């Protein structure tokens, strides 16, 4: 359910 | 003087907000085909697992949410 | 004083614009990659609709 | 052929 598509890291 | 910096500003602001916008449209189609892939986990068709290897490809600075 | 502070602004929204181009080239990367192999597997509802997701349009956006 | 993703402008 939760999606896996990778995001921006934080810095 | 301030009123040249402020318009660069400005400026500056909107085009944040026509690609936060184009972001959110990609992202969304993405977001869906993700939605499509998951809801058919059961067929076991290696072309959406294509698909699905695609989607969760990281590159410099990309990260599996968690 | 205020003009050291808003180049600071527009060194900040500069790096905001270099990093949405980024985040947005990665997402529309992926899209042209499942766009490629929906286009070479023409001829099933499923792999139809994922092409119905890609091509969707919406206020501001136009079909290439 | 080409891409057929809309894009902006």
């Amino acid at each position: 359910k939760p999606s896996k598509i990778p995001t921006p890291q934080r810095k | 003087e301030a009123a040249e910096l402020m318009q660069q500003v400005n400026v500056l602001k909107l085009t944040v907000e026509d690609l936060e916008k184009e972001r959110d449209f990609y992202f969304g189609k993405l977001r869906n085909i993700e939605l499509i892939c998951q809801e058919n986990e059961g067929e076991n068709d290696p072309v959406l697992q294509r698909i699905v290897d695609i989607l969760y490809a990281t590159d410099e600075g990309f990260v599996i949410p968690d």
